[PDB]
């Protein structure tokens, strides 16, 4: 990656403020470190004479820069914080009027988990790394520079003789890391896959706890994980043991001492010119350990930014494009279909040239083996998706011509995914007309089936839902068909599998449903085509196009792929 | 409390480990002590005299060097060591947790403590251990060996090392309490718009987007009530121990200063022991260098804490003399509430059953039904009640011998990532190849291994493996035959569109040799019209224990159920 990359860079508008950061924090480091050259020259001054007042004056300049490290790390971490607050509302109002745009496809197609895991998980990572991980960095890649610059100062020889362990460390772990290439990533495809043994392990309990000799297999696994562990850390264990002792402050010292002691009985050190390595000369290895932590730490603030920013910028929905001027066919709601043709991905194409054209009042259904684009069809209908080539009209008048209300004004639906709303029952059922007199909802709630639960329910038009609200699928699935009813959309989509969903309650669904679908459009996605027998349009279509449509006794009279699915089981 | 526990046998090696790892650390705290006269030669008039202090540094450098490398050897091993002993004790102790603390989130922590914490162990033994508690004993040993050489000096360190330590903690702490809160309140913010995108397509659907969205973003807006305490709990973290290390440091060069300005030690010896003060604040910094690897190891075994600390279900003491060929499946007043999400759930319940009798049980949806059916397979533990399987109770029992009486068809089917086969050879792993022909036959599923590629043997586990719903149910229903237990509980599973489940379940109920007691919860009629003993469970409480032929025409709910059923059946949506 690099600069200017408007896919990762969303952390533009905080870029003075980040540099205003560093350079503040890389006074925090110097104030940290000073007090050592303040200790070089006490030093100084005690080794000649220096009456009390010269100790009186470092006493004092020690206590000053104490109180202005102190002063400006607190002004430090008050200004990110204030900034990082400033950011990460703007950033939640944004991503808020975002997700107020994308395609309904879009959620289901990620889910649950993904979207909580974005918003929050990647907020609060954005969060950490702005308040943490930045200023850290900067002190740590600041603090060793300062130290080598001030070094080299001082006397440019033990530097030099110094560098040795640096070297050989970068020698033997240069040797490492050249010889653990396969292991590193067979390590990380162990991990990948033992997750989901983990996660089957604890899926299937009952199933262990019944038949305890299915539990093998996962052991089996585990033991195979933790012998794969061993057998690659306990070779590379010499070499690791001998690369971190040239860290130990205790070589560096043995170093310092050998060429201070080497140089000064020479008569060409100066020896008062040795204690600023004696002081910061010994934790010189850990700053560089301590440089590439900081560095590696900012890693995954970084590309969950960048996964956020690919979120965010999004292909929201071409609504009003330039209305259609209804044509001449039916207004009412005859919807028509056209060479229609769409695929998820830009290569595979899912559907393909449908062309079929719905009457008002009329009931159609949609019949193909389990995975043959047959639900994606109704699905673009409710404008999940838009279309790559061929329109789609309700009423002579393109969907993608028609704001985001009037669409929805009548081409409501009924899919799967119940998908309460927590609030008031009442108020759930009443959702779509924002208020009913208090009777339409209760008359709505017994025409679907619902009202006899509501009323058993605790309180009841007025109880709070929730996880614990005790409603069952098939309870939820009536109460938004009750929802549904009172919506009143002369455009209706029927998953079929809702009615079948919760075995025991079905007869309730199947009358809530024949409420329902009293004078619409349904456009069923027939899973039992025995439910569609007397429907008016039969559509079978398998791996895209449609094949062959029309009525049930006339399809069952001509002999294609409708004789099969009947015959089978059903005759 | 049981987090990480080495084998607790050999204690010869932990103690030997220790003493090596004090060892290591008085050799290189005799180190300063050995600096101290080096020091001290380097500055007086004959710097000559200093060789002899510089090759006793050297043997106390190379002495050192061998006990830290043993040291870390050592320290290897044991993490090996640790690390098998503990994932085994982890893999080994979730049969026996109680199956009600599997919540939504206990599931993904004991899921995280298996699968995400050998790395983190391995270096846990000797990157957390030998450094933190080195660094640690480093100062106090550094002020003991600096008694002999000044007195007013050394117990200055002395009891500087508590107030040092103190303010580490008191830093660390204040640090993880403002990071709880701050990452509390941003939970409480985001999450309201979690709950908005959740209900994205309801509120879209019924023209209710742009309202809600305003009021989200108002309250977003609204709220604000930051900072305060906020930052100011979150300053000190830092600034806590930044000051207490740099006082420290002020405070010894000033006593050094002034013990070497009234004439007490003379000039040279005083840069000395500066300079033994910077070392003995080192492993100080050394240490708080390390609150965030000690804050993720923390956390990683919390997780196994966590998985070990959680309750577990003992009923032992033996028992099962014979076998009871075939038992009588009785538990009389009955309570079982689900400890979490409480509630009262088939509260007093009481039914004696037959042997060798089907006993179908049906019942509205969620009314505590197959909460029954785990309690019958001894699965759960009644809170106030007894299961009484063949006249002696359930939790009377040696767990190895209680789980060999029932045989269950879960009602959501679990396939582990293997074959079909040795799926179907989960049951009885000792058997022969003509009983699971003759299971796999009469579980109407052979033409499902003849509709495949190369035959049974194939990769089942998971990732569809062209295994979809009824296909795995009926390999449930052929794993379940296999295991000869003397109960054979069956909860139906949604098959919708395929016949070949619920005949493989007629012929189940109907077809096989072992004649043992069956509890078969269903609801379609085919299924329900096989038994000969009904029991309507409505809300926790058996409300029809009657039969079919005499619930039909005397009795309500029943002929309810059944015209549901068969006029259910026949629901075709109509052109209107
Ligand atoms: N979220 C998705 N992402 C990608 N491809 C998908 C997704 N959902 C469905 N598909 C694919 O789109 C095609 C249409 O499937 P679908 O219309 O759901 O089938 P059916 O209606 O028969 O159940 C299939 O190839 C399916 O695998
Ligand atoms: N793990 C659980 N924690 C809390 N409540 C549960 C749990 N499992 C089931 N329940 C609740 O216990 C009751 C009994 O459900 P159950 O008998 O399993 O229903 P079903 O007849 O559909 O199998 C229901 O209200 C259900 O929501
Ligand atoms: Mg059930």
């Amino acid at each position: 990656s690099w600069r200017a990359q408007a896919a990762s860079r969303l952390l533009a508008p905080l870029k003075l403020p980040l540099v205003l950061s560093g350079v503040l924090a890389a006074l925090v480091t110097l104030a940290q470190l000073a007090p050592f050259v303040l200790l070089v020259e006490l030093s100084r001054l005690l080794v000649s004479g220096a009456g009390a007042h010269r100790l009186f004056t470092v006493g004092f300049a020690a206590v000053g820069l104490l109180g202005t490290g102190a002063l400006l790390a607190a002004a430090l971490t008050l200004w990110l914080h204030v900034i990082d607050a400033r950011f990460a509302r703007a950033l939640r109002l944004r991503l808020l009027s975002k997700l107020s745009r994308l395609p309904l496809g879009w959620f289901t197609s990620r889910g649950s988990g993904s979207i909580k895991k974005l918003v929050t998980d990647d907020t609060l990572a954005l969060h950490y790394l702005v308040t943490h991980a930045v200023p850290d960095a900067v002190a740590a890649v600041v603090a060793p520079v300062g130290v080598l610059v001030y070094l080299f100062v001082v006397d440019w020889r033990v530097a030099l003789v110094l560098f040795g362990p640096v070297l050989v460390y970068l020698t033997i772990t240069s040797s490492l890391t050249i010889q653990s290439g396969p292991r590193i990533v067979q390590a990380q495809r162990w991990a990948e896959k033992m997750n989901g043994e983990a996660g089957s392990y604890l899926e299937g309990q009952p199933v262990i706890r019944v038949f305890g000799a299915a539990s093998s297999s996962f052991r089996r696994r585990l033991d195979e994980y933790i012998g794969f562990l061993v057998a690659w850390q306990r070779p590379l264990a010499g070499k690791k043991t001998l690369m971190d002792l040239a860290t130990r402050p205790a070589t560096f010292l043995w170093l310092i001492a050998a060429t201070g002691t080497l140089l000064v009985a020479t008569h060409r050190m100066d020896p008062v010119n040795l204690l600023p390595f004696m002081f910061l000369g010994t934790t010189f290895g850990a700053r560089l350990l301590g440089i590439a932590y900081g560095l590696g730490g900012l890693r995954t603030g970084l590309l969950a930014a960048r996964h956020l920013q690919v979120t965010l910028d999004e292909t929201e929905l071409a609504v009003r494009e330039h209305p259609r001027e209804p044509l001449d066919g039916e207004a009412p709601a005859t919807v028509v279909f056209d060479h229609v043709t769409f695929g998820y991905r830009p290569g595979v194409p899912v559907i393909q040239d449908v062309s079929l054209t719905l009457r008002p009042g009329t009931v159609t259904a949609l019949v193909g083996p389990s995975g043959s684009g047959k639900s994606t069809l109704a699905t673009l209908l409710a404008r999940f998706h838009d279309v790559e080539r061929g329109a789609i009209r309700v009423g002579g008048q393109d969907i993608r011509s028609l704001a985001a209300d009037e669409l929805y004004t009548r081409v409501g639906f009924v899919l799967q995914e119940a998908q309460l709303v927590h609030g008031t029952a009442a108020e759930n059922i009443a959702l779509a007309v924002p208020d009913a007199p208090a009777e339409q909802v209760q008359v709505a709630a017994r025409e679907a089936q619902i009202h006899d639960r509501v009323l058993r329910l605790p309180d009841g038009y007025d109880t709070v839902l929730g996880a614990n609200s005790g409603l069952s699928g098939g309870e939820r699935q009536r109460l938004t068909i009750a929802r549904a009813i009172l919506g009143d959309t002369p455009v209706l989509i029927l998953d079929e599998a809702t009615a079948f969903a919760d075995p025991e309650s079905e007869y309730l669904v199947q009358q809530a449903l024949n409420r329902l679908t009293r004078d619409r459009t349904v456009l069923v996605i027939a899973h039992r085509l025995h439910t569609i027998t007397r429907a008016d349009q039969i559509v079978v279509l398998d791996h895209g196009r449609i094949v062959e449509r029309g009525t049930h006794e006339e399809l069952l009279a001509a002999g294609g792929r409708y004789c099969r699915l009947w015959d089978t089981g059903q005759g | 409390t049981w987090i990480a526990l080495v084998p607790n046998d050999h204690r010869a090696r932990l103690i030997g480990f220790a003493l090596l790892a004090f060892c290591s650390v008085v050799a290189r705290a005799v180190g300063t002590v050995l600096l101290v006269p080096l020091m001290a030669a380097l500055f007086g008039e004959a710097p000559q005299r200093a060789w002899l202090w510089l090759g006793w540094l050297s043997a106390a450098t190379v002495a050192g060097w061998v006990l830290d490398a043993v040291t870390a050897r050592i320290g290897i091993e044991l993490g090996f060591a640790v690390l098998n002993h503990t994932q085994h004790d982890v893999a080994d102790r979730l049969p026996v947790v109680r199956l009600d603390w599997f919540t939504a989130e206990n599931t993904a922590t004991a899921r995280q403590a298996i699968a995400a914490t050998g790395p983190e162990l391995v270096g846990l033994v000797v990157n957390l251990v030998t450094p933190l508690t080195s660094a640690i004993l480093l100062p106090a040993v550094i002020a003991l060996a600096l008694l002999p050489i000044s007195w007013q000096l050394g117990v200055a360190a002395l009891a500087g090392v508590p107030l040092l330590l103190g303010a580490l903690w008191a830093s660390a702490a204040f640090a993880r309490r403002a990071d709880t809160a701050a990452d509390k309140a941003n939970t409480a913010l985001t999450e309201r718009i979690i709950e908005f995108a959740r209900t994205q397509q309801a509120l879209r659907a019924a023209r209710r987007v742009e309202p809600a969205r305003s009021l989200v973003g108002n309250a977003l807006a609204s709220q604000h009530t930051a900072t305060m305490r906020l930052l100011g709990m979150q300053i000190p973290g830092q600034l806590l121990f930044s000051i207490a290390s740099q006082l420290a440091l002020i405070v010894l060069a000033g006593t050094t200063a002034a013990l070497t300005i009234t004439g007490t030690l003379t000039v040279p010896e005083a840069i000395a022991l500066i300079v033994v003060m910077v070392r003995y604040l080192e492993p100080f910094t050394a240490v708080s260098e390390l609150a965030p690897a000690l804050e993720s190891t923390r956390a990683t075994l919390g997780r196994i804490g966590s998985v070990l600390t959680a309750p577990v279900m003992v009923a032992g003491s033996g028992t099962w003399r014979d076998g009871a060929v075939v038992p009588r499946i009785e538990f009389d007043d009955v309570a079982f509430g689900y400890d979490g999400g409480s509630g009262p759930v088939l509260d007093g319940v009481s039914f004696c059953l037959q042997p060798g009798t089907t006993t179908a049980i049906v019942g509205p949806s969620g009314c505590g039904k197959s909460t029954i059916l785990a309690l019958i397979a001894g699965l759960h533990q009644p809170t106030r009640g007894r299961v009484l399987i063949d006249g002696t109770d359930v939790a009377t029992l040696d767990a190895r011998a209680q789980q060999a009486v029932c045989s269950v068809v879960f009602q959501h089917p679990y396939l582990f990532h293997g074959t079909i086969r040795d799926n179907v050879f989960a049951a009885d792993p000792g058997a022969s190849d003509d009983q699971f022909a003759q299971a796999v036959r009469l579980a109407r599923v052979d033409e499902l291994i003849a509709r495949l590629p190369d035959g049974a043997n194939t990769i089942v586990g998971e990732a569809g493996s062209a295994l979809s719903g009824g296909e795995r149910q009926r390999v449930s229903i052929a794993r379940a035959l296999l295991k000869a237990a003397p109960v054979l509980l069956v909860d139906e599973a949604t098959s919708a569109l395929d016949a070949e489940n619920e005949a493989a379940v007629v012929d189940a109920l109907a077809a096989d040799p072992r004649s043992r007691t069956r509890v078969i919860v269903a609801h379609r009629l085919a299924s329900i019209r096989h038994a000969d003993r009904v029991l309507f469970v409505d809300d926790g409480r058996v409300v029809e224990d009657g039969s079919i032929s005499e619930l039909l025409t005397a009795g309500g709910r029943f002929s309810q159920f059944w015209r549901q059923q068969h006029e259910a059946a026949e629901w075709q949506i109509l052109a209107e």
